[PDB]
């Protein structure tokens, strides 16, 4: 129907354009550039196929996808592959899939279809989303995956922050939970774990945080014009070579990206479209402010990549498929 | 239903603004911190070693420190200007070895400038620098102690292997205060491969300097006075037929009774703290750890049998409970029958009528037999009440690791089953009344001050903060009686021949402890002694000397205190010149 928002598509295209340009120096392995190019082809073809669907059919599979995502998060801990101390991938040769992507895209639909009704703001307002969130995070902390769990909790927080808004009861609840849980984990934490957590806060410990400290010095190399990994540190490679007048260009595109995602979230009159696009833009923007915060030496290391800018076998496809659902509910914001 | 989304849009907008402001900080405000000299030079990051704190006593004499260790290493075997090096080094030849080898370890401050001019910055000749803990005025190990590198279990606690962990009695207590922050730096490396500019990213804290209450003057005399006791220990054991047992098992403590500061503490057989420190793997230190004796343990804080030193507290518990007035009448007979067996006296003839002052003087044992025989079952519990009140059961507050002093009560014997004949042996100190020389020195300091029960602390000040001494008072209605009996021991009792003609009027009490092993004539040598009982312009001082199985406290421990007391008040010997 050609009734999309081409401004959002141009912002995504401009970011993934600089991503392929930046991967020219960051890991210049031609074998890696092949698997990244064929990932963009499938990531764009899948979004083109998701446009052959209606919004009613999308939210019709909210509970099916949520129930199926819980089956994979419980199966990944059995027949999964351990890449970095955690099993969270399904690789059967030429296949590459992560169940955490289906959990996010499944929980946003399920929590939107569910919270379209009345939330009892008295006590049981948080009861329904917590009953749907803990089974997801619970099967993620048993991988373990702390970074992916924070994206889930932040997205669920965004969904509740749009419908619920228990501002007086939510902040006091967080301040209490943020003081009772550390008061219980710190005494039961081992010295191997206590120092590990303290190193996460203050990163000045070389045998583990040398590269993460080198990132702070690597970014400040060029102005006005060996790192650990390319995936978890695309920004440091890109910020080092392009100076500061460039960094504002990447921060600008991501700033304009989260703006149109929230702007298109407002154009939708339905509440479930308000919740779905808010949680998606919340989860997407949460990784960015966390990933770029790790590189700049502000946010603690969580092990997350830059969406639409990093090297991802499926993370690019899943991020594009998520944007396809964004463009889906926007052209269907009026019709029922 | 829309305003909350405007807030999230504003949130991530200000979030990316803070990141942009954070980048601008590193990019613009810190570009002078990461300059690369307009060349393809890489950047290497290295951590800065932490200067451990300096341990020094009062008056400023350094006792522990750490400086550079300059060594000469060379590989290849090129002569260079060796016609000058051979006489300077005194080797007369260059031993050609394949692996890198060290020549002249510990280059002095005079040879290093002469070597530096001859180093010429060549690839073969260089001067490696190292960090090692240096003790300019070594003090007895069991008190001072040693230093080792980070253990494998300690590495997981955030310790670098180059860091130095102190198992010492004194350096473990100060370890949280001596350790400095291991900083991190980064240096621009040229394409050739040299240092260009250093960049301090984490400033290394140089640790904190601890000021001790020990006096290096009294400390030398304390360790010295332990050795002449061996000549007295071997002399005493010679009359019994036992071997010379030349080992010097014992310790000594000298402290200020007023301010609670400890001035001299030494144990034997001590070791040299410089052994474990500077040497990578000293083979002599490995034998010290596997020693059949206890060369590392501080016998000043370990529990032993106090003997006649505990009877000073028995008299305190006897006067405060109201058992005996300060002018009671008891004849120091040679023998006393408790009811089952005969309690033996240290002597063999009748001494005469005595008081509490006279009983402490001549150290009569038959006094504490008749007096306790009145109420032997209830006094034992009240005895430990006053005993723990004087500082014999609880800790002394020392920074060094201290052992538990056991005081016997009726409740303790039930959990260990009590017999009435045990009280008399407990009254003198036989019934497992385990005490430590540190706790023993505190008990005398309480009676010397007449009520004040100060806390023993080696540290006078950490960094620059003067540590205030904590006091505590005990309810004592008759203090002078004990103080008079203590000097009556020096004036007329056991210490008559050593300290009778002594210039400073001293008081104290001798002590021997029938060892539980065989009771064959080699008791534990004990003697306590506090400072000027009279208003004589001499600073107060308490000294307590102990020797394992040394025997004859009047012959071994008593002269050991005379030596330390003479060193404190500056008592001249045969110096007619
Ligand atoms: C303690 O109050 C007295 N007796 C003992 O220490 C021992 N029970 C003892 C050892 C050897 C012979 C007889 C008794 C005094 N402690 C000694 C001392 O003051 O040095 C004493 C033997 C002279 S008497």
């Amino acid at each position: 129907w050609l009734a999309y928002d081409w401004g959002l598509v141009f912002l995504v295209a401009a970011i993934v354009a600089l991503g392929f340009v930046n991967l020219g120096s960051a890991a210049p392995d031609p074998v890696l550039l092949y698997r990244q190019s064929v990932a963009l082809g499938l990531g764009l073809l899948l979004a083109f196929l998701l446009q052959f669907l209606s919004r009613r059919r999308l939210f019709g599979l909210a509970y099916p996808l949520y129930g199926a995502s819980l089956l994979l998060l419980a199966l990944v801990l059995v027949v999964g592959r351990e890449i970095n101390g955690a099993r969270a991938w399904f690789v059967l040769g030429p296949l590459q899939f992560q169940p955490l992507e289906l959990a996010k895209l499944g929980l946003l639909l399920a929590l939107a279809k569910a919270l379209e009704g009345r939330p009892i703001a008295r006590v049981w307002d948080y009861a329904l989303p917590a009953l749907l969130t803990l089974p997801v995070v619970g099967l993620l902390l048993l991988q373990p995956d702390l970074g992916g769990a924070l994206v889930v909790l932040f997205g669920v927080f965004v969904v509740v922050f749009v419908r619920g808004l228990p501002w007086r009861h939510l902040l006091v609840g967080l301040f209490a939970l943020a003081l009772l849980v550390p008061t219980a984990v710190w005494p039961n934490l081992k010295p191997y774990q206590r120092e590990r957590v303290l190193i996460v806060l203050d990163p000045y410990r070389d045998p583990l945080g040398q590269g993460f400290q080198v990132i702070q010095s690597t970014i400040a190399i060029g102005s006005g014009g060996i790192p650990f990994r390319h995936t978890a540190f695309v920004f440091s490679v890109w910020a080092e070579e392009w100076g500061f007048v460039g960094v504002v260009g990447l921060l600008g595109l991501y700033g304009l990206l989260l703006a149109r995602l929230f702007a298109l979230a407002l154009a939708c009159p339905r509440l479930s479209d308000r919740l779905f696009l808010s949680g998606f833009a919340g989860m997407l923007g949460f990784q960015v402010v966390v990933n770029l915060g790790v590189a700049l030496g502000v946010m603690p290391v969580t092990g997350l990549t830059l969406p639409l800018f990093s090297y991802g076998g499926s993370s690019l496809i899943a991020t594009l498929a998520g944007l396809g659902l964004v463009l889906l509910v926007h052209r269907d914001r009026y019709q029922d | 239903g829309t305003g909350r989304i405007h807030a999230l849009a504003l949130f991530f907008a200000l979030a990316l603004f803070l990141l942009g402001l954070r980048a601008w900080q590193l990019q613009v405000l810190e570009y002078e911190r990461y300059a690369l000299r307009s060349q393809g030079n890489y950047l290497k990051t290295e951590d800065i070693p932490a200067p451990r704190g300096k341990i020094l006593d009062r008056k400023g004499r350094v006792l522990a420190q750490d400086r550079l260790v300059v060594d000469l290493v060379y590989t290849g075997g090129e002569v260079a200007f060796k016609e000058r090096l051979l006489p300077l080094l005194g080797l007369e030849d260059l031993p050609q070895v394949t692996e890198p080898t060290v020549l002249k370890a510990g280059v002095p401050e005079a040879l290093r400038p002469t070597l530096e001019e001859l180093t010429a910055g060549q690839k073969n000749l260089y001067l490696r620098e190292r960090i090692e803990r240096y003790y300019p005025n070594p003090i007895s190990g069991p008190v001072m102690g040693y230093v080792l590198r980070a253990n494998a279990a300690q590495v997981k606690q955030g310790y670098s292997p180059e860091e130095e962990v102190g198992q010492a009695g004194l350096e473990a207590a100060l370890e949280p205060y001596l350790r400095g922050k291991r900083g991190v730096r980064a240096v621009e490396v040229n394409v050739r491969g040299e240092r260009l500019r250093e960049t301090v990213l984490e400033e290394p804290t140089p640790g904190q300097d601890v000021v001790l209450t020990l006096d290096l003057a009294l400390q030398r005399a304390a360790e010295k006075a332990l050795e002449e006791a061996l000549a007295d220990i071997n002399a005493g054991r010679r009359l019994n037929g036992l071997p010379e047992e030349k080992q010097v098992k014992g310790a000594i403590v000298a402290l200020d009774p007023t301010t609670g500061e400890v001035l001299a503490m030494a144990s034997a057989p001590s070791f040299d703290p410089n052994l474990f420190a500077k040497r990578p793997v000293p083979e002599e230190a490995k034998a010290l750890l596997e020693d059949k004796n206890l060369p590392l343990l501080n016998r000043a804080v370990q529990p032993y049998t106090p003997g006649s030193t505990f009877k000073l507290a028995t008299s305190y518990a006897l006067l405060e409970e109201g058992y005996v007035t300060p002018a009671t009448t008891y004849r120091c007979s040679p023998y006393i029958v408790f009811g089952g067996q005969v309690r033996r006296n240290w002597a063999s003839r009748d001494m005469g009528p005595m008081t509490v002052r006279e009983a402490i003087a001549w150290s009569c044992n038959t006094w504490y037999y008749q007096a306790v025989a009145q109420d032997p079952l209830g006094f034992v519990d009240r005895l430990a009440r006053r005993a723990r009140l004087l500082g014999l059961g609880e800790a002394t507050g020392l920074e060094v690791a201290e052992k538990t002093g056991l005081l016997p009560t009726r409740a303790w014997k039930r959990e260990a089953p009590w017999y009435p004949g045990e009280t008399l042996s407990v009254a003198i100190g036989q019934g497992a009344v385990l005490a430590t020389p540190a706790q023993i020195a505190r008990m005398l300091a309480t009676i010397a001050t007449g009520g004040n029960k100060p806390a023993l602390h080696l540290v006078k000040a950490i960094g620059g903060v003067p540590v205030q001494p904590r006091w505590e008072k005990v309810p004592g209605r008759y203090w002078k009686v004990l103080q008079e009996g203590l000097r009556k021991t020096v004036s007329e009792g056991t210490a008559r021949f050593v300290l009778g003609e002594f210039p400073v009027p001293t008081g104290g009490k001798t002590g021997t402890a029938e060892t539980p092993g065989k009771r064959r004539g080699l008791e534990h040598a004990w003697y306590m002694g506090y400072g000027p009982t009279d208003g004589s312009p001499y600073p107060p001082l308490v000294v307590v000397a102990f020797f394992e199985n040394g025997g004859e406290g009047s012959r071994v421990a008593l002269p050991a205190v005379r030596k330390v007391m003479a060193a404190y008040w500056g008592i001249k010997g045969s110096l007619e010149v």
